[PDB]
């Protein structure tokens, strides 16, 4: 749920790099170098080119956030079999203690019990 | 042999920058003949194409941090479990003592 946030971050791009690739080709923007005024053009064009460099930033920041960059495939196959065994060690330990306590409850239970009134 | 993602990660930042040039000549910003215009485009194409194969290509190594990822947390989970079972013990022998 990052790389394909990342992803997901990068269709916007690719959706306004053809969002502006539209307007440049649907408004004569080659002829650049009804039809829209020279100005709203540039506006228009600036106000896209400009988000476009923030998603650029954006991207980047989230690939060096992006997880699992640096290690190995190995250094991280290993991580997961420990996790899985110092996982089995702490249920072990969960379900004895789980135990312990059930007796204890069991021994607090039989007293309670025997100071009834009524047979 | 490993599939070298740290690699793969730097492509990936390079087709980004390189995206980011051939945009920036497309809009203008960058000077450029005409008769390459349309090749800018082309670039543009061919790079986003080259990335989404990259992060295509990532998703092993993702999954992976999100197995040790929910391994981690479920272990965190189930030390909890027992430093709360382990606290009622502590407070039985409170409220025993007073």
């Amino acid at each position: 749920d990052r790389l394909t946030q990342l992803q997901i971050c990068l269709d916007q791009m690719t959706e306004q790099f053809c969002a502006t690739l539209n307007y440049i080709d649907k408004n004569h923007g080659f002829e650049r170098l009804t039809v829209v005024p020279p100005e709203e053009f540039s506006n228009t064009i600036d106000e896209l080119s400009t988000d476009i460099i923030l998603k650029t930033r954006q991207i980047n920041k989230l690939i060096d956030s992006l997880p699992g960059v640096d290690v190995s495939a190995e250094e991280q196959l290993r991580k997961i079999d420990m996790l899985q065994k110092k996982l089995v060690e702490v249920e072990d330990e969960k379900i004895e203690a789980i135990k312990k306590k059930e007796k204890l409850l069991r021994h607090v239970d039989s007293l309670i019990e025997d100071f009834v009134d009524g047979i | 042999e490993s599939t070298n993602y740290q690699y793969k990660i730097q492509e990936l930042r390079k087709l980004l920058k390189s995206l980011l040039l051939n945009y920036l000549e497309l809009i203008g910003v960058l000077s450029i003949n005409p008769d390459m215009y349309e090749r800018k485009v082309e670039n543009i194409r061919t790079i986003l194409v080259n990335i989404h194969h990259l992060l295509n290509e990532y998703r092993p190594h993702q999954s992976r941090e999100s197995l040790i990822m929910l391994l981690e947390e479920q272990l965190e989970y189930k030390r909890g479990e027992i430093r709360e079972i382990e606290q009622v013990c502590k407070q039985v022998h409170d409220k025993l003592t007073s």
